[PDB]
RNA sequence: CGCGACCUCAGAUCAGACGUGGCGACCCGCUGAAUUUAAGCAUAUUAGUCAGCGGAGGAAAAGAAACUAACCAGGAUUCCCUCAGUAACGGCGAGUGAACAGGGAAGAGCCCAGCGCCGAAUCCCCGCCCCGCGGCGGGGCGCGGGAAAUGUGGCGUACGGAAGACCCACUCCCCGGCGCCGGGGGGCCCAAGUCCUUCUGAUCGAGGCCCAGCCCGUGGACGGUGUGAGGCCGGUAGCGGCCCCCGGCGCGCCGGGCCCGGGUCUUCCCGGAGUCGGGUUGCUUGGGAAUGCAGCCCAAAGCGGGUGGUAAACUCCAUCUAAGGCUAAAUACCGGCACGAGACCGAUAGUCAACAAGUACCGUAAGGGAAAGUUGAAAAGAACUUUGAAGAGAGAGUUCAAGAGGGCGUGAAACCGUUAAGAGGUAAACGGGUGGGGUCCGCGCAGUCCGCCCGGAGGAUUCAACCCGGCGGCGCGGUCCGGCCGUGCCGGCGGGGCGGAUCUCCCGCUCCCGUCGGCGGGGGACCGCCCCCCGGCCGGCGACCGGCCGCCGCCGGGCGCAUU
RNA sequence: ACGGACCAAGGAGUCUAACACGUGCGCGAGUCGGGGGCUACGAAAGCCGCCGUGGCGCAAUGAAGGUGAAGGCCGGCGGCGCGCCGCCGGCCGAGGUGGGAUCCCGAGGCCUUCCAGUCCGCCGAGGGCGCACCACCGGCCCGUCUCGCCCGCCGCGCCGG
RNA sequence: UGGAAUGCGAGUGCCUAGUGGGCCACUUUUGGUAAGCAGAACUGGCGCUGCGGGAUGAACCGAACGCCGGGUUAAGGCGCC
RNA sequence: GCCGUCGCUGGCAGUCGGCAGAGCGAGAAAGAGAGUGGCGCGGACGCUACGCCGCGACGAGUAGGAGGGCCGCUGCGGUGAGCCUUGAAGCCUAGGGCGCGGGCCCGGGUGGAGCCGCCGCAGGUGCAGAUCUUGGUGGUAGUAGCAAAUAUUCAAACGAGAACUUUGAAGGCCGAAGUGGAGAAGGGUUCCAUGUGAACAGCAGUUGAACAUGGGUCAGUCGGUCCUGAGAGAUGGGCGAG
RNA sequence: CGACUCUUAGCGGUGGAUCACUCGGCUCGUGCGUCGAUGAAGAACGCAGCUAGCUGCGAGAAUUAAUGUGAAUUGCAGGACACAUUGAUCAUCGACACUUCGAACGCACUUGCGGCCCCGGGUUCCUCCCGGGGCUACGCCUGUCUGAGCGUCGCU
């Protein structure tokens, strides 16, 4: 029953929810977990970075974010094909691909080509055959100063 | 402080395995120390009590410096028998009393090819130790 | 177990039957067909209200807050009296802070340890610790909680370069790392005044954690010491002064006591 | 009539395989209430929930847009935070109630049919030969059998693809065997007191263990042992030692398969139908002129179709490409195997179940379902004598204790026997007030203690004052020297860090002709703050001191030898 | 009138969510890392800052399209006829009335042998600046109504102010 | 000359439980033959409240209560209890 | 007189000492003011300021609210150089005391291994009731009762023990629709021998269907086994989310 | 007097509270994440020198083999020409083994009836009797064999 002056209030507790209670005492846990999958992956992968392949730059959707770009899914294939990468060689060194974007413009088409050509001229590459280097491969002196990299690559900034 | 996050220090647990230790392991619990004389010759200090051991009693109602043979070693009920160590019943025949092997000195060993075999590699680990500290 | 209690198919007798009205077990031929069930009245039944996994056992503390409860601690730490009325024998430590060379970072052995600790006359608080070894009255004893007894010095590195190692099997002393100090061992009980011994880069890293006045914290991104509300403290130099004093009246301490009245008549 | 092909369909204890049932915490597909709330109740809510049925796996399902949007656009699925108790639904009452965008966890993409072209280039099974053979495979040979033109394999799939031409560039990628080289399971081990006195039934207790401080300590977790144990035992610590097995990652050989690519031109080709969509019905949703699903009827198109959250026509836009398929991860886990912990419970508690517990026992059955831990350090568990038919006793003996005697730790209350004391016809009990008697207590029974003073007897590490040494307090030392030092102020060619929505020769990429501009990346100047260095004023040293001098006080040592 | 023969042990306002107000602490026009990440006790604690996305607060108002929180004075010009409106340049400036803790000034006044006249204090009629808060009157923003005259322009409008 | 007497420090704001069966007496009073009946007004009570008196008693009369000593009273009493 | 509450939003930092000078309770504003000229070495207590001190008034209480508990219970962080086998918890006590009280301390006894104070934290935290739960025990009470179906007696034996067992002799009953001799269903070892006389057999027992230790059920022909009855129930098929 | 009754206390009973203990619960977290026609889950019945239950096991039955271990198991007894490379015991667990029912499978559920093949003993090759061993369930896919059709055809 109400009394004198107080809110209306509309629990939502009208069915069996203490059989639906979810607790998060395995959350530390949890983050040990995830973490000791990222160091595993890590070492799996090195020299390659742990953060994974590069992405590429968006404009977030809608009025409220549009003033903001992040990271997007992957680059498109006018960005790739402008920047003279195929687009199935994209993924063997490091560069992701998505073939449902759209450049609308030219603009942003041009800031994720450039973004491509940075990307290509920090890339270390590691020949196939150790011993028998080939046409792209880097040279064996900047073999020996090729180190992962930490924190997604090429970070986007506003 | 133990940090092996395998190994438990619950005091239930403790107890459950050792009160249900198999034949095997109750062995390794009981264990003795050896005499100063025993210690310094095979740079042992400690060995599993076995039948025909001759020990000293060195707690307990019947301690003293007779040095007795190992007669049983009762793992069940965790005691061993030893010679003179005893009494008498109402009816007046006598009766071993058990003793823990934690409460005797162990002054001559049972010697056989696995005892010294035993005796060889608790030196070798030793020695290591040893040598690790310089 | 949230079926404690309601593992069974009682029913009440209903009235009339010259009986409480509790819920009872059905069928025969044991003890426990026809007693009571459920009510948290009845032996064998479910608790009153029983407790639950999702009580809220933990807290949010504001950062802020914690920062601040560091320097109160930190800041009691080093004055004698608050250290002595911690129990810490600090009669003989050469000087509040304690700071000592890092070398000590770098010790292996305990002995070193051990012998560091009686140069700096800090060993007469590690025997207390020793002495007010014992056990624990009640049922912690049952539940891997038998052994009890009083903190010791708390030792604060820059770098473990085996200190750690070379000071943990000493009773009582805690180990810290300045960068990752813990109101929790900085103020065991909740009360501030442990005996705290830093190295010389521990002590020398304080600043730069915590900021001075005039100088913003560089290790934490946006954090400054806590204001001063009473600039000071030292009551009786401000009461005794002589500017307060011309302000008062003369005091008043002639005691008027009752008077018995007697009659004029 | 007969023989023979195919088609459709039968029978085999035909050769070789495969499914069944269980568990079910988590998962998927169905079916699906009513208690209950609405202060009645019928819609609603309960709730797509319980119960019922089916099917799995270590995860399942989902998943690479017939999406979201309307932006300068995003870009598979799943999970978390927020959106948000919000848009919306709702006897618009009670109540119910998502999504997009944003930030994170994780991150992975792909394959057919069709359209085509390749002499079916494809597959299964049988027998023989070589390797391997506890995951039955690889290669060679068979005018060996079969499936398959009612369509197998290669290329290829909406991100387009193919073929021909010109350029450009290509040698490692895998399959079956064979040999060599650097995480997991199991076993065995690795520090130090049983030192000296001592309490005890027994002790792990207490005291001690030279200057230094018994000894080890990367080990002072825990358990056991006749208390209470770092050092007696097991263990604990340790990028500790050794020994077996499995795995993984690399390096070579044999026999195989593949004869592989990119750019630009030219010509070609390109899609899923009783499905979509529409009507109506029932369920369902926040989805409201109908979110999703299903029945029945109608029933497509190919610049078509779907969507664009209010029905409909006309018209532009935007956006995907349905009616075929596969796909790890992040996520779930009250069942299982194996572990670790806890501000939890402590035998009427905590699981029903600490124990021969889903047992005894009840019910025809579906089902229902307890009670019940503890001698002692050690059985040393009471020989022997005696009364009795015996149960039971009296002695005796063990034990520290039977004042622990086999349902035995302690041993409460109710209730009972007996001993002692007191009392007794208005049931007992009770409050206030005294009195008498008891049990004990004062460990009473010639009664306190202290300061100063007077006087008698004595007796001494003998007083004051002086000297030497040490220590301390204070000093406006009217203004002593030296110091650190101001969350003080001035002068700096002062040597630097932090920040700035204050300005500004060098470089990476790009538009334009070798030139000239824009983005992005760097100096430098400037300002605010801070730290460090030097000079000047005042300034603290009471959260922060040294040396001299002075005064005072205290102590140690002399001397004072006695009307003190 | 109902429960209560007696004794032991057990036995009943708890926990989760939401909200309101009060109190305490921190910071403060901000504040909060709760989700994520980094680096025995510890599943703790510490850090993030281009992790503050986001929540709440900093703006209201209307069904909505939408709009969205002080003025006056001086000089010149223009239109009407000293005043009014439109337009240009310089000055001041977030209202006022009543009460109002505290604070401020100070007529006069606080003695010693007696006169003068000083330094520090202290009481004080009267007069001031007036905190918070309240009452009242103005003003400003959004919806609606009534009246009425103007100003703008790339779009001269069923436009906008 | 704070413009009658008397007495007294006032104002104000949040949050808030229990209650929401009442009953009785003087006086007034409706229905009823009346009722220890039903229904009203005013005030005071009982409820929530002991205490002296009415022998006894929810309300009558006196008087309201911390634990005490002395004194004196109220309403009521003083043959004996 | 004493306890508490309320009020005075009362007083005390002035313990200002030989670097000294003791006061500010008093009817009636504001300075125990500052100046310039005309021998001994001594002096109680206080002040956990959340403390201490003074003065005045007052004190009913259900429902209900609030405050303080150096009231009590269990566990956690600190602390007590805490207590304890020279004796912990628990329990008993015509022992001595403290507090308004919730309660607590000490003495004695029993007991045999752990416990408590203070500052904080937490709660499954306080019982006279609920025809409360589970367990134990009373009075009733040596009481109701051991009364349906005619009935016992004598002698001996064993035996500690005999109304009840056994043998003998009497007297009786069921009276072939039986209190007789056999089976089906059900029981499941109750059957038989020997032993015990603890528990059970509502008295007893030398006895028993109890307990204990050992035995015992023999088939071509007696039944089952086979047939089909009322019926139940696969496959084919049909339905069915299953 | 004294019975009886009441109160208090000592001692003794009845009773099993309290206290101390805890090889049990409960809650959280972690790793793995594994049943079955090659017969699962479950059930029945057996197995020990003395053994009822619990426990373990399956006619090889409180276990065999093997490996590790290294002198017991133990309530009593005993010691196989048991026990130190002639290895007690325990642990591990990869070899072998695993009665009846049960999806449960020759048909049925009474230890009831078969059928097919092989083998062994009866007698004396066949029969016949006895005993043992192996097969004999439903659905379903690939292939095989044998067939059916006034299904569609071709040649006769
Ligand atoms: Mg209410
Ligand atoms: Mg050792
Ligand atoms: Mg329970
Ligand atoms: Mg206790
Ligand atoms: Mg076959
Ligand atoms: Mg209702
Ligand atoms: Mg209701
Ligand atoms: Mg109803
Ligand atoms: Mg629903
Ligand atoms: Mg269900
Ligand atoms: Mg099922
Ligand atoms: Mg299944
Ligand atoms: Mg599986
Ligand atoms: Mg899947
Ligand atoms: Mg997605
Ligand atoms: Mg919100
Ligand atoms: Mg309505
Ligand atoms: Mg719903
Ligand atoms: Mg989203
Ligand atoms: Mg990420
Ligand atoms: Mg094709
Ligand atoms: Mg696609
Ligand atoms: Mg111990
Ligand atoms: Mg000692
Ligand atoms: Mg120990
Ligand atoms: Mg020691
Ligand atoms: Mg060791
Ligand atoms: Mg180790
Ligand atoms: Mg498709
Ligand atoms: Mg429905
Ligand atoms: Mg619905
Ligand atoms: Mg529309
Ligand atoms: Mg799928
Ligand atoms: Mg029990
Ligand atoms: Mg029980
Ligand atoms: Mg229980
Ligand atoms: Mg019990
Ligand atoms: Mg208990
Ligand atoms: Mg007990
Ligand atoms: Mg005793
Ligand atoms: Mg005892
Ligand atoms: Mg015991
Ligand atoms: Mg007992
Ligand atoms: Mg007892
Ligand atoms: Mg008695
Ligand atoms: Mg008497
Ligand atoms: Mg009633
Ligand atoms: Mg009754
Ligand atoms: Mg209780
Ligand atoms: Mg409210
Ligand atoms: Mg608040
Ligand atoms: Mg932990
Ligand atoms: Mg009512
Ligand atoms: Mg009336
Ligand atoms: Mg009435
Ligand atoms: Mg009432
Ligand atoms: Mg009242
Ligand atoms: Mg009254
Ligand atoms: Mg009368
Ligand atoms: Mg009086
Ligand atoms: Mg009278
Ligand atoms: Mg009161
Ligand atoms: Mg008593
Ligand atoms: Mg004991
Ligand atoms: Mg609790
Ligand atoms: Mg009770
Ligand atoms: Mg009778
Ligand atoms: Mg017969
Ligand atoms: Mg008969
Ligand atoms: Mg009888
Ligand atoms: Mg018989
Ligand atoms: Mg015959
Ligand atoms: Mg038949
Ligand atoms: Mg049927
Ligand atoms: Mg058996
Ligand atoms: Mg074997
Ligand atoms: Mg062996
Ligand atoms: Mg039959």
């Amino acid at each position: 029953a109400p009394s004198r002056n107080g809110m209306i209030l509309k629990p939502h507790f009208h069915k069996d929810w203490q059989r639906r209670v979810a607790t998060w005492f395995n959350q530390p846990a949890r983050k040990i977990r995830r973490r000791k999958a990222r160091q595993a992956r890590a070492r799996r992968i090195a020299p390659r970075p742990a953060a994974g392949p590069i992405r590429p730059i968006v404009r977030c959707p809608t009025v409220r974010y549009h003033t903001k770009v992040r990271a997007g899914r992957g680059f498109s294939l006018e960005e790739l094909r402008v920047a003279g990468i195929h687009k199935k060689v994209a993924r063997t060194i490091g560069i992701s691909v998505d073939p449902r974007r759209r450049n609308k413009s030219t603009e942003s088409l041009q800031a994720n080509v450039q973004r491509l050509k940075e990307y290509r001229s920090k890339l270390v590459l590691f020949p196939r055959k150790p011993s028998a280097p080939k046409k792209g491969d880097s040279s064996a002196e900047e073999l020996k100063l090729a180190t992962q990299l930490t924190g997604p690559v090429m970070p986007i900034r506003n | 402080m133990k940090f092996n996050p395998f190994v438990t220090s619950d005091r239930s647990k403790n107890r459950k395995r050792h009160f249900n230790a198999p034949s095997h392991i109750r062995r390794k619990i009981m264990s003795s120390p050896l005499s100063k004389e025993l210690r310094q010759k095979y740079n042992v200090r400690s060995m599993p009590i076995r039948k025909d051991d001759e020990v000293q009693v060195v707690r307990g109602h019947y301690k003293g410096q007779q040095i007795g043979k190992v007669v049983q070693v009762y793992r069940k009920k965790y005691v061993i028998y030893i010679e003179r160590v005893q009494r008498e019943k109402a009816n007046g025949t006598t009766v071993h009393v058990g003793i823990h092997p934690s409460k005797v000195v162990i002054t001559r060993l049972k010697l056989d090819k696995d005892r010294k075999k035993i005796l060889e590699r608790k030196a070798k680990s030793r020695q290591v130790g040893k040598e690790k500290g310089k | 177990s949230e079926l404690a209690g309601h593992q069974t198919s009682a029913e009440s007798w209903g009235t009339g039957r010259a009986v409480a009205r509790i819920p009872r077990v059905r069928g025969g031929g044991t003890h426990r067909s026809g007693q009571g069930a459920f009510g948290n009245m009845c032996r064998g039944g479910r608790m009153f209200a029983p407790t639950k996994t999702w009580r809220r056992w933990h807290r949010r503390v504001n950062t802020t807050q914690k920062r601040y409860a560091i320097c109160s601690a930190l800041a009691a730490s080093a004055l004698p009296a608050l250290v002595m009325s911690k129990g810490h024998r600090i009669e003989e430590v050469p000087e509040l802070p304690l700071v000592v060379e890092d070398k000590v970072e770098g010790y292996k052995k305990t002995k070193e340890a051990v012998l560091l600790l009686k140069k700096l006359k800090a060993w007469n608080d590690i025997k207390k610790v020793y002495a007010s070894q014992r056990m624990r009255a009640g049922k912690g004893k049952m539940r891997n909680r038998r052994r009890i007894q009083r903190r010791g010095p708390c030792v604060i590195y820059n770098e473990d370069n085996g200190i750690v190692k070379a000071f943990r099997n000493i009773p009582g002393i805690t180990l810290l790392n300045v960068t990752k100090l813990n109101i929790l061992k900085l103020a065991p009980g909740g009360h501030v005044g442990r005996f705290c011994i830093w190295t010389e880069s521990a002590f020398r890293k304080l600043d730069d954690l915590y900021g001075t006045w005039r100088k913003a914290a560089s290790l934490k991104s946006n954090y400054n010491l806590p204001m001063h509300k009473m600039l000071n403290t030292d009551l009786s130099r401000i009461l005794k002064s002589p500017e307060i004093q011309r302000a008062l009246r003369a005091p008043r301490k002639k005691i008027h006591r009752r008077v018995l009245k007697k009659n004029p008549l």
